[PDB]
């Protein structure tokens, strides 16, 4: 096994290793949730009434929108984060790419804490899609638009249409119904050849297909969950394809932390010594945010 | 494949 224990300290341990040189991060809303963001899988919200919608889940759905643009729009402004700032769980995949050890960031969050936080376009597969870019629906324009366009749009309540052809702009989600990123499946293949440690936070790996990436890590692949729960344990209420095994007597390579992500990060930050490194970071990257509104 | 939600 290449943990010597199953715990935070052995993962910490691997990963000053010259074992471990490739990490690969899955990420989902609990990275979030300390920002502001909500769940968008979980029970907020129920009464979208007002849109006079078919059946509920018709505000997500892409032809639906493409014909009635409004709801979508009206709701992304009551949603609309007041405020852009990362986390530390966020920062610290900043710094996994500093020391040269970020292969690759999977993320199930659309809301661009990742890039702002100094993740790039190469280091992430953003499997839901995002809000930091958007485009012309017509396909012979595709004009892109930053988020602060978008934003400006939403805020004032006048629907998005493109300025070279006057197309709607659609944020680069994936509404239902559209195809998942061929960036997915492509990265997928290839990273998970390379990958030394996978770094699972704020996921209860419920969603697929991401939730089926824990089974592309190679079975030597040390695994450390950072989460608010367990999870991706294989389900009998499924079947019954290699699950996450914590607390069984044949526990070899995964480890759950459990409690805030934030708290996740920090106390494995500690153990690494680059808690300090990590708190400098997040201030002055804060305290920029808060200086620019 | 396409985003589905059931
Ligand atoms: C598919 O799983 C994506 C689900 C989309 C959720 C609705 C979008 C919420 C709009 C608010 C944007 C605020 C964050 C940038
Ligand atoms: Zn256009």
């Amino acid at each position: 096994r290449l943990l010597d224990e199953l715990t935070l300290e052995g993962v910490a341990r691997y990963m000053q290793s010259e074992r471990c040189r490739r990490v690969i991060c899955l990420v989902g809303a609990g990275i979030s949730t300390s920002a502001g963001i909500p769940d968008f899988r979980s029970p907020s919200t129920d009464n979208l009434e007002k849109y006079h919608l078919p059946y509920p889940e018709a505000i997500f759905e892409i032809s639906y929108f493409k014909k009635h643009p409004e709801p979508f729009f009206a709701l992304a402004k009551e949603l609309y984060p007041g405020q852009f700032k990362p986390t530390i769980c966020h920062y610290f995949m900043r710094l996994l790419k500093d020391k040269g050890l970020l292969l690759r960031c999977y993320t199930q969050n659309i809301d661009t804490l990742e890039r702002i936080a100094g993740l790039e376009q190469e280091d992430l597969v953003e499997a839901h899609g995002t809000f930091y870019t958007s485009h012309c629906v017509s396909a012979s324009c595709r004009h892109e638009y930053p988020l602060s366009w978008m934003k400006e749009k939403i805020f004032s309540e006048v629907t998005p249409k493109c300025e070279d052809c006057q197309s709607l702009v659609k944020p680069d989600i994936v509404f239902f119904g559209e195809s998942l990123p061929a960036r997915f499946f492509s990265c997928m293949q290839s990273d998970f050849l390379k990958v030394d440690l996978l770094l699972v936070m704020g996921t209860s790996l419920q969603v697929q297909p991401f939730a089926s990436l824990i089974s592309k890590a190679p079975l030597s692949t040390p695994r450390l969950l950072i989460n608010k729960e367990k999870a991706g344990q294989s389900d009998p209420f499924l079947g019954m394809g290699g699950g996450m095994d914590f607390d069984s007597k044949k526990a070899y390579r995964d480890v759950a932390w459990l409690g805030e992500c934030d708290q996740g990060c920090l106390a494995l930050a500690e153990l690494l010594g680059w808690k300090k490194e990590l708190e400098d970071l997040v201030r002055r990257e804060h305290a920029s945010i808060d200086a620019q509104s | 494949p396409r985003k589905q939600l059931a």
